[PDB]
RNA sequence: CUUGAGUCUCGUAGAGGGGGGUAGAAUUCCAGGUGUAGCGGUGAAAUGCGUAGAGAUCUGGAGGAAUACCGGUGGCGAAGGCGGCCCCCUGGACGAAGACUGACGCUCAGGUGCGAAAGCGUGGGGAGCAAACAGGAUUAGAUACCCUGGUAGUCCACGCCGUAAACGAUGUCGACUUGGAGGUUGUGCCCUUGAGGCGUGGCUUCCGGAGCUAACGCGUUAAGUCGACCGCCUGGGGAGUAC
RNA sequence: AUAAUGAAAU
């Protein structure tokens, strides 16, 4: 399945990249599975870490009702 | 583990040349350095059982290398243990 | 699920939108699963059984298209 | 010496002290034979969720290289200062100098 | 009394009962009704029909404030999630929002044990 | 002597271990506003809470236990086991191209360490739910299953105890013997068509050939064909009991 | 929802 990060040869996923990270969360704020997106496992783990860092810094929400 | 600078210093001190990384003397000296270093770590973290397996393995390896050296050449053995201050 | 009614929109359409959104979020499944305590042994057993059943069904259904019924 | 990335957030009603703060911290780091590789002041941003009944906080970002004691003292300073409301410190493998995504599309 | 013109309906739908409460936009109550108080007991209290009747009675009980627009909050898994909303729209308010506010923990307290009957 | 076994140089993936900080969701309790007859629970009920104002809804405060989504017949560890984010100390594994020592090895009775839940001692802490215990019920009876309450314990520091269907019911090390489909993690080359081909290592899931097996089944991660060392069995009860 | 028992041989 198509994986954008493998296509573009990325080295790190950059918790500061809100524009990219927004494509990988539902409208409730939850992390989208990998069998729906096509991502590889390495990059899926990196992505989860980045989303958690952003949530803590308050650049992303935890839920849709705060 | 030990750092590159300390490793190179010990190799220079104890080997016949900077490329002699496989002699019994060099191996024993490196093991002794790391065993001495870890005493400080284990005096503060007394319930770190998983790290202590590596230390015990180091101790056993040093014992075996010393026995082999004592069997093959007594003079080198005596000089090395004097230089490192090892005995009970 | 937060649903806002658009201008000129009827009520049944908004109700259906709300139902679909709730189903996608999956709140009823969570509430049902969190009603009683489950032991870790039970949890692991359930996971393994589900995986084995799916694999066996796939093998059978893929091998059942090589024979004629009549 | 090791490489660190630092981010800190400041109360909206005290934006007039950010330059003095940056100057003081830069001096503290450079006084011990360190270096500063990236500095950015993002300005006021809307928060994702309230913190202490606030929105609209002020953000600053740094990438530095220094010894450990200096960073420990800096963390203590953050803890006891009252204008700072949140901070984060992370380690990096190498020095970073490029521009961030926040200063390329704002 | 005092006219309000904008309200919120809270719906508490559990496996055994349904509670409907109408409130202003600041959380102050104005009236309420329940399925167990509308003439249904036991095995008839946990049906969609009882919830419908309860919503009708709650709508009737707030007619002196002249409410026009309503928001709707729903909480719980029981039967009575949608019948109440239909009944309100029929009783004649204009619905502007619908939100689900069911509480979910992120691995918090230990639940009770399983029933062996 | 260099092929077994080790040391050195550059990188890579990981819920491996010890210590210290911190964030967001939810349950309970305390103090206030709005409002008024029910709430809660079951196969059906009543013990219980409530006009001394509950249940519901909104604002402020306290406390201590666990980390949704990601999350998979996925990963790490000698076994027991290990899951939010950040820092400090620390153990093992794997790959590419070289240099170095020169059999420095394998197994192990006695011995010494580690070792789930419950339990014991001293000092702390205590939302949630829970042996014992108390009261509704069901029943011919009900010292039970079901309902309403509830303390030891479950949590933390230090010290004991040494057992589990502690299981793959399969000891450790080495060599050899037809295939197919996947997962995860490194690495070399390119016709060139820069997004695709051709190789070469480690760990792991499922099917199946020869052989083997009382059968069920195992099958290059052997229960096949061989070598080195250790532990254990000899009809069912009495008994893993008595001294 | 609950809801027990049946000498030995032929």
């Amino acid at each position: 399945k198509f994986c954008r990060f493998t296509a573009e040869g990325v080295q790190e996923i950059d918790y500061k990249d809100i524009a990219t990270l927004k494509n990988y969360i539902t409208e409730s704020g939850k992390i989208v599975p990998s069998r729906i997106t096509g991502t590889r496992a390495k990059y899926q783990r990196q992505l989860a870490r980045a989303i958690k860092r952003a949530r803590y810094l308050s650049l992303l929400p935890y839920t849709d009702r705060h | 583990s030990l750092s590159t600078e300390a490793t190179a210093k010990i190799v220079s001190e104890f080997g016949r040349d900077a490329n002699d990384t496989g002699s019994t003397e060099v191996q024993v000296a490196l093991l002794t350095a790391q065993i001495n270093h870890l005493q400080g770590h284990f005096a503060e973290h007394k319930k770190d059982h998983h790290s202590r397996r590596g230390l015990l393995r180091m101790v056993s390896q040093r014992r075996k290398l010393l026995d082999y050296l004592k069997r093959k050449d007594v003079a080198r053995y005596t000089q090395l243990i004097e230089r490192l201050g090892l005995r009970r | 699920p937060v649903i806002k009614v658009r201008e000129n929109e009827p009520f049944d359409v908004a109700l259906r939108r709300f139902k679909r959104s709730c189903e996608k979020a999956g709140v009823l499944a969570e509430v049902r699963r969190r009603e009683f305590y489950e032991k870790p042994t039970t949890e692991r057993k359930r996971a393994k059984a589900s995986a084995v059943k799916r694999h066996a069904k796939k093998l059978a259904r893929e091998n059942a298209r090589r024979t004629r019924l009549y | 010496m090791r490489h660190y990335e630092i981010v800190f957030m400041v109360h909206p009603d005290q934006s007039e002290q950010v330059p003095g703060m940056i100057e003081r911290y830069t001096a503290a780091i450079t006084g011990a034979e360190g270096k500063i590789h990236r500095l950015e002041d993002w300005g006021r941003r809307q928060l994702a969720y309230p913190i202490n009944k606030l929105h609209k906080a002020h953000y600053v970002l740094m990438n530095v290289e220094a010894p450990q004691e200096v960073i420990d003292e800096l963390e203590t300073t953050f803890r006891f200062n009252d204008a700072v409301i949140r901070s984060m410190v992370m380690r990096t493998k190498h020095a970073v100098t490029e521009a961030s995504p926040m200063v390329k599309a704002k | 009394r005092k006219q309000v013109s904008d309200g919120v309906a809270h719906i508490h739908a559990s496996f055994n009962n349904t509670i409907v409460t109408i409130t202003d936009r600041q959380g102050n109550a104005l009236g309420w009704a329940t399925a167990g108080g509308s003439g249904f007991r036991g095995s008839r209290k946990s049906t969609p029909f009882a919830a419908q009747v309860a919503a009708e009675r709650c709508a009737d009980a707030v007619k002196e404030y002249g409410i026009k627009n309503l928001e709707v909050m729903v909480k719980g898994p029981g039967p009575g999630r949608e019948s109440t909303i239909r009944a309100l729209n029929a009783a004649g308010f204009r619905i502007t929002n619908i939100t689900d506010v069911t509480p979910i923990p992120h691995n918090g307290c230990r639940p009770p044990k399983k029933r062996r009957v």
